[PDB]
């Protein structure tokens, strides 16, 4: 059901993204320590979205990439659009129309080189590495920035879970 | 449906938590005669007999008191040592305590240690090709089945041997598990999860188990 | 959802915890986070929610802005209202819903004092822009329970105007 | 679809033979030390449940279970183990199991005075008539109790 409304969500990223430009005065900084916190957000949503739902491991990516747009329509409540895949069709791009977290939030100018709902992208990172899977994931374009929707990348290096659940750790 | 314990560990493998569901050992005391046809013997901090295991006093029930004085280890509490107790006669008739050693934590902290390896190496090298490992473990008095994550964690539980219907019960462990690892996801697996708020919640899912509906997933 | 709220607010937590070096001054940056909610939503809910029309006097304004606020926050408004007479600038709001547990709850031996301070920091914001500055407390007595120590311009604005 | 294989390891913890049907995971292990690793395995689940266990494990250990395989346990008073592999899911074989030792194993091993105690057996007809008691319900499967 969700129980909460969007707009307390929001607040609650304004209110991070505000008190990190205060505490740490580049945006270099204070985005990566999101990206770090993202990641470690990661290693708890990727299980939720497991126990919610055993979907299959993987046997081609996007397999993972409609699991993962059906966790992002889960707690965002918001359905994405995967799209613009590889000629290898390993690496696939993200689409969010809004992201609760992204709007309700325009940006001061002075903050060009700050990349906002880099959360997101450190949620797939440490959602994939406690789930033993090599990706890259960075906003090719975001709502905030002139793009038309927040557009991702996910780029699946390689593999870290084997076929048996023994796996390399 | 009685569950004797609950358990789960992390990706080292190490025992991050060990609730029991309250299973006693079995106990005896009968007016001891002259030397016991229990052949007690000596091994290593346990004072325990290897045979004529009679009356119900099984083989493993290692001397837990003595003629209601208690006995430590080897020795007893007064200072005297089982052997001097016992093969004194004039003592005798008397009463001995016997029971199982409850495994004192550490020693259930190594008993996991050492299983993890098995569930790691149930026969990687299988007939069956591409194969997965364990899950269910059947045993004489206990039963153990275990959820993999499917990617990470561990999830091992002890219930009534003559049971089904609970590979969903971990399911639902595993939600109590995202609800708890909600708190802080820093408060990870390097540590273990002894916090009493989720625990309490936990031994809720133990409440409704004990009760008849494990139908009605209600937890 | 209700746990991707949990998590995000357990980083806010983890954050502060690391930034900040002892537990008073970790429920002070939570407060300071409260006062960043308050600033804007109480001007939303002026209209959309609260009649549109302003509401001054103390006591409709407390009970009315809690129901509201709660109601668009969780959609659960505090469970009851205590204003104590012994000390009239002392008012008890209490709620039995801890906005904290959506991920149930921190050590109990480091911290006395949670998430219960950040939403008492939404709400000394929320009455501090009404035109009530205030100190909140946030107790672990009768579960997540608050208590309000108005303005004392305020305290004697509102106790000339107990009549018309 | 027959059984994969079929182990024996005395009270010693040696293997006495390994006979295979369907087995198809090859090993990157020679047989031997895998058999050992087995026998040391089963022991070491053996002193799993004995700690473990609520109360008297009368026969201990039964078997253990895969998800895509499943394999059984089967305990002789003397010492002697024995291991088959299975499907997962068909009727029990710890019976079948008792089976195959109180005859197969008791005539043709035994009673066989060319077989040395505590050996490899190495007899045509013993390895004859476990292919044909194998044969007997090329069953796959355990689910057992």
């Amino acid at each position: 059901a969700k129980k909460v409304n969007s707009e307390f969500l929001t607040l609650t990223y304004g209110a991070l993204v505000t008190q990190m430009l205060r505490d740490f005065e580049n945006a270099e900084d204070v985005n990566k320590q999101l990206e770090r916190i993202g990641y470690n957000m990661g290693m708890r949503l990727i299980e939720d979205f497991l126990a919610r739902t055993s979907a299959p491991r993987c046997l081609e990516m996007r397999e993972t990439a409609d699991r993962i747009q059906q966790a992002f329509r889960i707690y965002l409540n918001i359905q994405p659009t995967i799209s613009n895949w590889s000629p290898a069709s390993d690496e696939f791009s993200l689409v969010f129309d809004s992201n609760p977290l992204t709007e309700f939030v325009e940006l001061p100018p002075d903050l060009t080189n700050l990349r906002y709902s880099a959360i997101l992208s450190g949620c797939i990172r440490g959602a994939l590495e406690m789930v033993q899977l090599e990706v890259q994931c960075w906003f090719v374009q975001d709502q905030l920035k002139g793009d038309n929707v927040t557009e991702l990348r996910v780029k699946f290096v390689r593999r870290l879970e084997e076929v048996i659940p023994a796996g390399e750790d | 449906m009685i569950i004797y314990g609950v358990y789960i560990v992390s990706k080292s493998g190490g025992l991050i938590f060990n609730l029991d569901n309250n299973v006693p050992r079995i106990e005896h005391e009968k007016t001891f005669t002259y030397p016991l046809d229990l052949v007690l013997d000596y091994d290593s901090k346990k004072v325990s007999v290897s045979f004529n295991r009679k009356d119900g006093i099984n083989v493993g029930h290692v001397l837990v008191a003595v003629n209601g004085m208690p006995v430590n280890g080897v020795t007893l509490d007064d200072g005297r040592d089982v052997r001097t107790t016992l093969d004194a006669p004039e003592n005798y008739p008397i009463n001995l305590k016997f029971s199982r050693p409850k495994m004192t934590t550490n020693e259930k902290i190594f008993l996991a240690s050492m299983f993890y390896p098995l569930f790691a190496i149930a026969s990687q090298l299988s007939p069956e090709p591409k194969s997965s490992g364990i899950e269910i473990l059947e045993a004489d008095t206990f039963t153990l089945h275990c959820f993999q994550t499917l990617t990470g964690i561990k999830f091992i539980i002890i219930s009534e041997t003559g049971l089904n219907g609970i590979d969903l019960l971990l399911r639902k462990v595993y939600e109590l598990y995202s609800d708890y690892v909600l708190k802080n996801p820093f408060y990870s697996l390097e540590m273990p999860i002894r916090c009493e708020l989720f625990d309490n919640k936990l031994q809720e899912l133990l409440a409704q188990v004990e009760k008849t509906g494990i139908s009605n997933i209600d937890k | 959802s209700q746990s991707i709220v949990a998590l995000l607010f357990s980083e806010i937590v983890q954050y502060s915890q690391s930034r900040v070096f002892t537990v008073p001054e970790l429920q002070t940056r939570l407060h300071d986070l409260g006062q960043d909610v308050g600033t804007r939503i109480i001007d939303l809910y002026f209209v959309r929610e609260r009649s549109s029309k302003r509401e001054t006097k103390l006591t409709q304004m407390l009970l009315f802005v809690k129901t509201t606020v709660w109601k668009n926050l969780f959609g659960k408004e505090a469970e009851k209202l205590e204003h104590a007479n012994d000390d009239e600038r002392t008012y008890y709001i209490i709620e039995k819903e801890p906005l904290v547990n959506t991920f149930i709850s921190v050590p109990k031996d480091k911290g006395s004092l949670n998430c219960a301070n950040f939403t008492a920091g939404i709400v000394e914001a929320v009455l501090t822009n009404c035109g009530f500055p205030c100190k909140v407390t946030a107790h672990w007595h009768k579960g997540t329970t608050y208590m309000v120590k108005f303005e004392d311009f305020v305290i004697a604005r509102d106790k000339q105007m107990e009549e018309k | 679809m027959t059984i994969f294989n079929l182990y024996i390891f005395d009270k010693f913890g040696t293997l006495l033979h390994y006979a295979e049907w369907n087995r198809t995971k090859k090993s990157g292990i020679t047989r031997e030390e895998e058999a050992k690793l087995t026998y040391g395995m089963l022991f070491s689940i053996k002193s799993f449940v004995s700690k473990i266990s609520p109360h008297d494990p009368k026969e201990g250990f039964l078997y253990y279970k895969t998800n895509r395989y499943a394999l059984h346990y089967l305990e002789t008073p003397s010492g002697l183990k024995f291991v088959l592999n299975t499907d997962t899911t068909a009727i029990n074989v710890k019976e079948l199991l008792q089976q195959l030792y109180a005859k197969v194993w008791v005539e043709f091993v035994v009673r066989d005075p060319l077989w040395t105690p505590g050996t490899v057996v190495t007899s045509e007809l013993f390895q004859s008539k476990l292919d044909e008691f194998v044969r007997q319900s090329p069953i796959f499967g355990i689910r057992n109790i």
